[PDB]
RNA sequence: GCGGUUGGAUAAAUCCUCGGGAAUGUGGCUCUGCUUCGGUAGAGUGUUAUAGCCCGUGGGAAUACAGCCAGCUGGGACUG
RNA sequence: GAACCGAACGUGGAGUUAAGGUGCCGGAAUACACGCUCAUCAGACACCACAAAAGGUGUUAGUUCAUCUAGACAGCCGGACGGUGGCCAUGGAAGUCGGAAUCCGCUAAGGAGUGUGUAACAACUCACCGGCCGAAUGAACUAGCCCUGAAAAUGGAUGG
RNA sequence: AAGCGUUCAUAGCGACAUUGCUUUUUGAUUCUUCGAUGUCGGCUCUUCCUAUCAUACCGAAGCAGAAUUCGGUAAGCGUU
């Protein structure tokens, strides 16, 4: 080589200033920061812009995203909202492949029966063009 | 209480290297190469500054953190072996009957053979393991030395010579005979 | 779990009007249990009982700052099979009522101590990272704490799956 | 309690007497250190120390005394103070010339080159096995045990054992008579190498 | 044991319980006809939180 | 699944205002140096500065928990 | 399972619970939350079909006391005398068969001495203090779950 | 674990106390059977238990060797 070589590893670290998605409860499918850590299966969270109050919660009920930014250790609510907007965490979230596939099935759920009939006709037109091109 | 994170730091010499994916550790150096599969442990490695590795555990226990420190010792012995090499000496304490030792070949296997041990007619036979040379000592008589890279294979081979020269049905404090280990260390001197 | 205040008195008997009043910070599920536990602890101090006395006030004591992490230090007396022993545990919880709740779980887990055989002596919120003695709390009071969560698992409402799932995180 | 006395008493020197004359004293082996101080009893005062590197670093401050900055680097290995302002030359003659000596070695690095001579030892037959076991050839020419032909037993390098030390301490000197040697000399200030 | 360690005049042992309770036994014509037992031996009856042995000593000893 | 009210420290906090307090001490400056001199990482100093926390004084609301409505709307079963 | 727990009964329909349960057999959460245990004999729910004294650095929590800016424990080396064979005892007792004394010096520190060893010395070794190294360690106890203690006859039973 | 064992509590033993297990001894009791379950041993034949006398392989000794003593995993195999 001759300089070593280790693979090595890559995890999502739980920390102060780690934005997370909420699975269940009154929130469900929102976003919030981690303000300060308590212990192992326990953490404080807040995200007043997206709409979620201040609460202690299990890390099993929440889930870590791959997005982070600088926050003071153990901040309040209004100070987090100042940093939230400046970094542009909401805009970075929408462009991700996770959020687009989340937003896709929400649109699929709200389809009317007339709209579903158009998906038959438009998709049949694509198949004819693709099948002709692949043959050559 | 479960330790939230514990870690130990390896220090690699100049010439040697280490190649780690999953838990397979191919060490190479001046003398040769060695390998070891640690696929029963759940640790994680991190390269820092070429000649420095950090082994660590995340949320262990009392029993799990014991295996953290032992892996530091296991990998260090491969680096110590591949740089210098280990050397285990042996002596045969004989009282009445003089013990003979030879190395006769058979299908490229190489067996260490022992005869006339405590007046026995049965010719005894201990095999030589992979990657360890058997040699006789000049100047010092009544001696045999085992040398190689792997500390595990050399020490095991030296033990099998000792434990196939036991006395049976006698009082062992009286009949003080066998092939005992005198010294165990390194090949390269001044270290 | 709430954190009631129970102010008793004793009766206004003829000869000695105006008794001295006595206050306690009782933990209980509801108002009926709070008055029961008041007379229990008062009976181990003065010559009183439910017949010879009355409750003056019952107030709930909510937490001042319930959205902030605090390091509590609780003193406890508890009765084992053989005898009775004193202890001093330490908890890292968001409220007093939340901290006392988690103590009753920990005593029942390790020592097999039930609700009936646990006396809560005194609960104190500690100030400085220095007063805390225990190592299992002091792990989480360090400078720039970070750690991953290895070996994540999913939870399907469905039975069957067609992927061979991963535990990456 | 005890460190407080050693904190206070170390400030008294070099605040008179003002020639510190330090020496180890590491492998002694004494016995006769006891007497080196008791021959120094009339004039000098001795004080061996532990980790007082933090002490002499803190005592380097003071304000009215910045002369103790020279004493904090040299203390490596077993070292201790023998402060006394007689001169520096006269005390050097008393301590070094006295020395420790005394036998000998029982399982460590060897002395100077040992070399046993011929001619009778002064022993009737008994332990001729132990002489031949450690190299030395013997021949009983009438009665007592006599050694024939001179050969070196142990050279300066390889270790000396416990059993072989039995006859050396009684009969044949190694020699491993090792004495104390001075490290530094002071008289201001003044970093004197002493030679 | 205490005499071996320190000395015979380094303490004062005191037993604070006396056997007054007489036991009975039915040793064996018939079987269990007229089965009133006869005196066997003595014993002492003890409650919870009651002292059996008492020893006063100096502060130096204790461990012996 | 929504609405209207009553009580509590006329909820407690957040937020606003007037004080005090320090550290798992931000910025600066100090300082060993380390440098691709780009920048760097460690110790050190000291009270908000180009991060911000903790505790209370004063002010005005929402919300949660608990109660009540001779409040409002929908779906399903059995019986004649 | 005569007796225990819950409930007392005309014939049918709809709702709701008692005691007891909710991996499957079996109707009902492979629910939610915090711990503890790994047993080459694990354990599993009242009456009910058994287990004790005594022990374990297996692991978990706790009580009382000690040393800590060089910890001290490590753990590898350096010292372990001077008065001195202390008085006594008697073949001989020199720190070490014993009967009481228990004091100083130099002191970094060295008991008129922890043992080994000798006819008694010699020789070795600890107690106490340094040298190397740089942040928590040492002693005595209390109770949780596991293990040793725990051996019977056809093949076998937390209901499986 | 007081003593025995030349010396030395535990190689092998073990007073004074004290916790157990077992149903191959014998008592205690009278639930089953008196409109009947053919009651002592020996002969013959099968299988099960281990609290192991022998054989296989090991540890301890006041085990020099031979012989013997105490214990371990063992009911495979044999016991006139």
């Amino acid at each position: 080589s001759t300089d070593s070589v280790v693979k090595a590893s890559n995890w999502r670290l739980v920390e102060v200033g780690r934005v997370v998605l909420v699975k269940q409860g009154q929130s469900a499918g929102k976003l919030a920061t981690i303000v300060e850590i308590i212990d192992q299966k326990r953490a404080l969270i807040d995200g007043p812009t997206t709409g979620v109050p201040r609460q202690a919660i299990n890390l099993g009920q929440v889930v870590l995203t791959p997005l982070t930014f600088a926050v003071p250790r153990g901040a309040k609510s209004a100070t987090v909202s100042k940093k939230w907007a400046a970094a542009g965490v909401s805009e970075k979230w929408a462009t991700s492949s996770w959020a687009k596939k989340i937003a896709q099935r929400e649109r699929r759920a709200a389809l009317s029966d007339f709209e579903r009939f158009q998906v038959l006709v438009l998709k049949k037109q694509k198949r004819y063009a693709v099948k002709k091109a692949v043959a050559k | 209480m479960k330790y939230i994170q514990t870690d130990q730091v390896l220090d690699v010499p100049e010439g040697v290297t280490v190649q780690i994916r999953s838990r397979i550790i191919k060490v190479t150096g001046p003398r040769g190469v060695l390998t070891k599969n640690l696929k029963h442990i759940d640790v994680t490695f991190t390269k820092v500054s070429n000649r420095q590795i950090k082994i660590t555990v995340h949320n262990g226990d009392r029993k799990h953190v014991a295996a953290l420190r032992t892996v530091k010792s296991l990998i260090s012995n491969l680096i110590t072996g591949v740089t210098k090499g280990y050397k285990y000496k042996l002596r045969y304490v004989y009282a009445h009957f003089p013990i003979n030792v030879n190395v006769i070949e058979k299908d490229g296997a190489k067996f260490i053979e022992i005869r006339n041990f405590l007046g026995d007619k049965k010719v005894r036979e201990v095999p030589v393991r992979e990657g360890v040379s058997v040699d006789f000592s000049t100047n010092q008589k009544d001696e045999i030395v085992l040398s190689g890279n792997s500390v595990e294979n050399v020490s095991q081979n030296a033990a099998d010579i000792q434990q196939i020269c036991r006395v049976r049905n006698k009082d062992i404090r009286k009949f003080l005979d066998g092939i005992y280990v005198s010294e165990k260390g390194l090949i390269e001197e001044e270290e | 779990r709430k954190e009631y205040q129970v102010i008793g008195r004793r009766l206004p008997t003829e000869s000695v009007p105006e008794p001295k009043l006595f206050r306690m910070r009782i933990f209980a599920p509801n108002d009926v249990v709070a008055k029961s536990r008041y007379w229990y602890f008062l009976q181990k101090l003065h010559k009183v009982k439910k017949a010879s006395g009355e409750i003056v006030s019952l107030n709930v004591i909510h937490e001042a700052h319930p959205t902030t992490v605090k390091n509590f230090g609780v003193w406890v007396r508890y009765d084992s099979r053989s005898g009775t022993h004193n202890m001093y545990k330490e908890i890292r919880d968001v409220t007093r009522v939340g901290a006392v709740e988690s103590l009753y779980q920990d005593m029942a887990a390790r020592h097999r101590a039930r609700f009936r055989s646990i006396h809560i002596l005194k609960v104190v919120e500690l100030e400085k990272t220095a007063d805390v003695k225990r190592q299992y709390v002091k792990q989480f009071l360090t400078k720039d704490l970070k750690f991953p969560l290895p070996h994540r698992v999913q939870k399907t409402n469905k039975v069957y799956a067609y992927k061979r799932p991963s535990t990456f995180y | 309690e005890k460190k407080a006395e050693y904190f206070a008493k170390l400030r008294e020197y070099l605040e008179e007497y003002k020639s510190v004359f330090v020496v180890g004293v590491d492998n002694v082996s004494s016995q006769q250190m006891h007497e080196v101080r008791k021959n120094l009893r009339g004039r000098a005062v001795v004080l061996m120390g532990k980790n007082t590197m933090v002490r002499r670093a803190v005592r380097g401050f003071i304000s009215d005394f910045p002369d103790y900055e020279k004493l904090l680097p040299f203390v490596k290995g077993n070292v201790g103070f023998i402060f006394t302002n007689d001169s520096l030359q006269d005390i050097k003659e008393v301590i070094i010339a006295n020395k420790v000596a005394a036998p000998a070695r029982a399982g460590a690095v060897a002395p100077e080159d040992i070399w046993v001579l011929a001619v009778n030892t002064g022993m009737e037959p008994g332990k001729t096995s132990f002489f031949q076991a450690l190299g030395v050839p013997t021949k009983i020419a009438r009665g007592t045990i006599e050694i024939v032909s001179d050969v070196k037993v142990v050279d300066a390098g390889k270790r000396v054992g416990a059993s072989e030390a039995s006859l050396l301490n009684l009969l044949n000197i190694s020699p491993f008579t090792y004495g104390l040697t001075v490290v530094q000399v002071y008289d201001n200030g003044q970093v004197f190498p002493a030679s | 044991y205490i005499t071996k360690m320190t000395g015979r005049d380094s303490f004062h042992l005191r037993v604070r319980v006396h056997p007054f309770h007489v036991l009975r036994i039915n040793k064996m014509q018939q079987g269990m006809r007229g089965a009133w037992g006869k005196p066997h031996g003595l014993a002492a009856r003890v409650a919870i939180g009651q002292v059996i042995f008492s020893v006063r000593t100096k502060d130096n000893n204790k461990d012996t």
